[PDB]
């Protein structure tokens, strides 16, 4: 469970030009390690994927919404869903709990703590 | 307050007044002086009650609260003075004077004697917490936060003017808490279903709730400098406590609509904590976490009966303690790394091995060690709502096991290896940076040496 | 592979060049510097166990007196009758 | 102060190939099995071009990973695919799905009905009819 | 996606609300004095009939 | 990774998951000559599928039965005590900031601290002389010449060249 994960597949020689994915990589490399080695740089490196990150994680999801969808509305099943569901469980609580506290005692009588 | 406010204000005077850089030890000098006249003339017995003078004091009788109210000058302007120091003198003192002056009102406020005195007291605040946030702050979406800083508070204030009046119109004068001994009871109506509605809901906009809580986390988000007015921020919303003066009387018998008031407040309790274990900020790790444990109070007071008023006289004081002294761990880490992201932070522990040990036992106020002033309170609310019914201590007690998790969550965060970056960050925690973070366990488990005094009425 | 034939052998010169750098201990390098300065079990025990002895035995016969409820020791679960009491048991 | 493509926009066809890589390298040139078409599905509050989800995932797990640090621990450049998650979660061991601890703790199922039986030592069973007789029947004489 | 946003949902709907109805009150008001003054015998008129303005 | 190379990748780890279930050493020993006849099937030959398919039924019978708990050589990616020794960890450069009477101790240390430091603050007149040069555009693996033409320091100076030593 989660996951096989398919870590073997077929070659030879499907995708002769699909080589060199690591010359994207590779370029940032040099950009990363010239950046890195210096005789001063005295900071953090800006590093924009993490700027990039949080802030369309944490901000720029509402400009990305739109109610258009019910599935968008299904947080209806799952934010007021078991909220109502525990105040019908404590409604029916309390209050067969007080009859038998009105009519009838049950109680230790030494119970003056509570 | 017979000479409280009285020297404070003498106090304002004094920073523009006065010559360079001396403002910094001149203002912390004076200011540590009157926090003994504070615990003079206060904390005297004691048997219902110490109205204080007249009609401007009732001397806080019933719950002190006071004491914390006055620590806090004295320890945020060795805070304030980490990234400040770089505007015209005149400027900066001018920041200093307004966080002086939210010290006054609240001096009049707590004890306050009356209820038309309170309101505008109530409302007092929030001119120099909004201008705090304006200038001197951080990277821009201010100006919507500080907007949402404003019309909530003072959208659910407003109905308090339509209550109080029509009390002090229709029965006595509520001048005097304490002639407040005929109450007439209250009904169910559909007229006074909205007088005990407008009489609660504002104090809800202040403390919250799981719904109209969103401004919380900007004003904690986007902060001032480093922890500046944030650490008051802390006492601004323990500081919602006239529920405890107006709900004791005037209306207690409507408890048939308390119910939503219940439900609402403890199933937002256990989702608010995990709301943030994949939150990407530090402060809002502890935002998050301020809101859950702060909403344990609020069962603890319309749920009526003691063992209830106990628990919650400390409660308030808990995380105020706490969440300040988190604020000031969080307040350092940024002058050397200039962005709050948490991740970043991989590869402590190492470079910063004397702040390790204030890591620690801070944290260990969530899981709080059972003789301290955290459970003392929080098993007190387990012995109210336990007596309600049996099935109250469910949903609370996974409360004591989410931040359990979350606490320790940011404290493997500390542990990592070879930290990648950081030709800067060297500074090896300077006398600024610890002296600051000593002074709140320091009284703190001190008061768990004989905690009497943090007790109500009760 | 030809290429890393130049390589790692001005690395052994500068890397263990820098390890025969880091091994450096110049006369046992500590100044410390400035200032200097078994058969007793004299008072390395008796600092440790002999003082707080009679300062914790003070704290509690002052204490039996003053709180009502001193040590409250059981009953003695005697099968005889003896000399502590005047009858006997069989 | 980085403005240009700060952070996502409405995409996910805004010319999508003029996404990546104009900025936010997750793709090369668009085909890479990681252009911004992953929007999941939009229309929810997911992630727009994002540089972002369903791209190769499950485990950032600190492995050998040698050619830089590159894992999960020493920054690689310009990889982020989904992240909070992953720093305590592991890839596929060598057995697979099969659910038999369930059928393991089925072993004191067949016993759950044993819990009904009683635990006398003396004598054996018997089983065949009344003859045990477990109780006071008669008086002493 | 819930607490940002389906609480963002009712709230921020308030100021686009008024920022819409405060869209409708001055680019309908560009001059045009014919138009302002046939409205005023509107309030003139709708005030005999409509209410106890006469009684 | 090369189809002739993707032999030698699972070549290595055919015996090495073989001695987890051994028990003797000569019991291990006499199937690593018995494994070897089953390699010497195909000594040489196409690089086709007749090569694939001998790899195309090694996915089986390796991956089915592989390792249950197996030796782990514990200073490795896995394996008990792999970076156990982290109340060291080498802080190299954690030693800017001193104040001293704490510098006080090891002189000629820091005499000699100061020295390398000329290597790195004077490469850049040759190093980015040549970093320019050597990469073309935005090409592979950017070592420089492991000579750097003249003399090489290092490429890699100074945080790999001074790297962290284990203990
Ligand atoms: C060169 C040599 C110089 C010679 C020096 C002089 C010789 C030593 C002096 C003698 C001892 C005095 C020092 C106090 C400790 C012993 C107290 C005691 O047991 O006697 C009872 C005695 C009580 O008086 P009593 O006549 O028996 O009855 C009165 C009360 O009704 C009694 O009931 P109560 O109201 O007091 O309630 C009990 C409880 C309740 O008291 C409290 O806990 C309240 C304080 C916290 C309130 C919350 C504050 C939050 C803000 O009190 C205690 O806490 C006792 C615990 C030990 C004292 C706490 C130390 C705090 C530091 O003393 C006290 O407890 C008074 C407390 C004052 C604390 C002073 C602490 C001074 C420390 C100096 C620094 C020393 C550092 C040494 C380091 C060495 C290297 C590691
Ligand atoms: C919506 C507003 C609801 C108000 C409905 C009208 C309430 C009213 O008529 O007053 C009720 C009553 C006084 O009127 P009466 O019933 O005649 O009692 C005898 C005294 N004459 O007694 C009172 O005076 C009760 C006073 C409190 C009720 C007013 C405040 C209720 C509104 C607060 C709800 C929260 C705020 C919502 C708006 C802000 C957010 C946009």
């Amino acid at each position: 469970t989660t996951l096989d994960p398919a870590e073997y597949d077929i070659s030879s020689e499907t995708r002769k030009a699909q080589a060199e994915r690591l010359a994207i990589r590779s370029r940032l490399k040099r950009e990363y390690q010239l950046q890195y080695y210096d005789p001063s740089r005295r900071g953090v490196i800006e590093d924009p994927a993490l700027v990039r990150w949080t802030y369309a994680r944490s901000a720029n999801i509402y400009p990305n919404f739109r109610p258009n969808t019910k599935t968008s509305l299904l947080g209806a099943l799952f934010g007021i869903g078991p909220l109502v569901f525990w105040y019908y469980v404590f409604k029916t609580d309390r209050d067969r709990k007080e009859k038998l506290i009105q009519e009838g005692k049950l109680d230790r009588t030494f119970n003056i703590s509570y | 307050m017979l000479k409280y406010i009285i020297p404070t204000i003498m106090l304002m005077p004094l920073t523009w007044l006065s010559k360079n850089n001396m403002i910094w030890v001149n203002s912390t000098a004076h200011s540590l002086l009157i926090s003994f006249t504070s615990l003079l003339l206060m904390n005297q017995f004691g048997d219902n009650s110490l109205n204080f003078s007249l009609l401007f004091f009732s001397d806080s009788l019933s719950t002190p609260l006071l004491i914390l109210t006055m620590w806090l000058l004295p320890l945020m302007l060795m805070a304030s003075q980490h990234h400040l120091s770089k505007e015209n003198l005149t400027r900066k003192k001018l920041f200093i004077t307004m966080l002086i002056s939210l010290q006054l009102f609240l001096i009049m406020t707590f004890t306050a004697m009356e209820l038309i005195l309170f309101y505008i007291l109530f409302e007092a605040t929030l001119v120099p917490t909004l201008i705090i946030i304006t200038r001197w702050g951080n990277q821009t979406e201010r100006l919507n936060a500080g907007l949402y800083f404003l019309f909530y508070t003072l959208a659910g204030s407003l109905p308090l003017l339509v209550a109080l009046i029509y009390i002090q119109n229709t029965v006595g004068s509520l001048n005097f808490l304490m002639l407040q001994y005929w109450v007439q009871p209250v009904h169910n109506s559909w007229s006074n279903v909205f007088m005990w509605l407008a009489c609660m809901m504002a104090f809800m906009v202040k403390m919250p709730l799981y719904g109209l809580h969103l401004w919380l986390p900007k004003a904690h988000v986007e902060a001032p400098i480093a922890g500046s007015m944030v650490l008051a921020a802390v006492l601004l919303k323990l500081g919602g406590y006239g529920m405890l003066r107006i709900t004791l009387i005037l209306n207690p018998m409507t408890d048939f609509m308390a119910y939503p008031f219940i439900m609402l407040s403890l199933w937002g309790m256990i989702m608010t904590s995990s709301i943030c274990l994949r939150q990407t900020d530090l402060k809002s790790l502890i935002a998050y976490s301020s809101v859950s444990h702060m909403a344990l109070v609020i069962v603890a007071i319309l749920i009526q009966t003691p063992w209830s008023y106990m628990g919650a006289t400390a409660l308030m004081i808990a995380h105020g303690l706490t969440s300040s002294m988190l604020f000031c761990l969080a307040n350092s880490n940024y002058e050397r790394i200039h962005s709050r992201t948490m991740i970043l932070a991989r590869g402590l522990q190492t470079l910063l091995p004397l702040m390790a040990t204030w890591w620690l036992l801070a944290s260990l106020t969530n899981l709080a060690l059972p003789p301290t002033i955290n459970l003392i309170g929080e098993l007190f609310v387990v012995m109210s709502t336990f007596s309600w019914s049996n099935i109250t201590i469910i949903l609370m007690g996974v409360n004591m096991v989410i931040t359990a998790l979350y606490s320790l969550y940011m404290l493997i965060m500390t542990q990592r290896g070879k930290y990648t970056y950081h030709i800067n960050n060297i500074s090896p925690s300077f006398t600024r940076e610890n002296a600051l973070m000593s002074l709140h366990i320091l009284p703190l488990l001190l008061l768990t040496l004989n905690p009497k005094i943090i007790l109500g009425p009760l | 592979t030809p290429e890393e034939k130049l390589r790692l052998q001005q690395l052994r010169e500068l890397r263990r060049r820098w390890l025969k750098d880091q091994e450096l201990s110049p006369r046992e390098p500590v100044l410390p510097p400035q200032r200097v300065s078994t058969y007793r079990h004299s008072i390395f025990a008796f600092t440790h166990v002999l003082i707080p002895v009679w300062i914790i035995h003070y704290y509690l016969k002052y204490h039996v007196t003053t709180k009502p409820y001193t040590i409250v020791e059981k009953k003695p679960r005697i099968f005889p009758g003896d000399t502590i009491l005047e009858t006997g048991e069989v | 102060a980085s403005h240009i493509t700060k952070d996502m926009l409405p995409g996910p066809y805004p010319k999508t190939p003029e996404e990546r890589a104009a900025a936010a390298k997750k793709y090369n040139m668009r085909v890479e099995d990681y252009e911004p078409y992953p929007d999941d599905g939009t229309g929810y509050g997911d992630y727009p071009k994002l540089p972002d989800r369903s791209q190769q995932e499950r485990d950032p797990w600190y492995d050998w990973d040698h050619p830089d640090l590159r894992l999960n621990w020493g920054e690689p450049m310009h990889w982020d695919l989904d992240m909070y998650i992953r720093n305590r979660v592991d890839t596929s061991p060598t057995p697979v799905n099969w659910n038999l601890m369930c059928k393991h703790l089925f072993g004191f199922v067949a016993f759950m009905l044993f819990m009904f039986w009683v635990g006398e030592t003396y004598p054996a069973y018997q089983p065949v009819g009344p003859k045990q007789y477990p109780y006071n029947n008669l008086y002493l004489e | 996606l819930l607490d940002l946003i389906w609480l963002e949902a009712i709230l921020p709907k308030t100021i686009s609300l008024a920022q819409m109805k405060a869209s409708t009150l001055v680019t309908n008001q560009k001059g045009l004095i014919k138009l302002y003054f046939l409205s005023f015998l509107i309030t003139i008129l709708i005030s005999m009939i409509l209410f106890n303005f006469h009684e | 990774l090369t189809h002739q190379q993707k032999v030698l990748r699972l070549y290595k780890r055919a015996l090495r998951h073989l001695e987890s279930w051994c028990i003797h050493r000569d019991k291990y020993r006499y199937f690593a000559c018995l494994l070897r006849a089953r390699f010497d099937e195909h000594k040489n030959e196409k690089d086709m599928v007749k090569a694939t398919q001998l790899l195309r039924e090694a996915e089986e019978e390796f991956w089915h039965g592989q390792h249950p708990q197996p030796y782990i050589f514990p200073e490795s990616p896995g394996g008990t005590s792999y970076e156990r020794y982290e109340c060291y960890k080498v802080p190299e450069w954690c030693l800017d900031d001193w104040h001293p009477s704490e510098k006080a101790m090891y002189p000629d240390y820091f005499a000699k601290r100061e020295q390398w430091k000329k290597l790195r603050r004077e490469s850049w007149e040759r190093e980015v002389k040549q970093l320019q040069e050597e990469t073309p555009v935005g090409g592979p693996r950017t070592e420089a010449l492991p000579p750097a033409r003249k003399q090489g320091d290092l490429p890699p100076l100074w945080w790999h060249i001074v790297t962290r030593p284990r203990e």
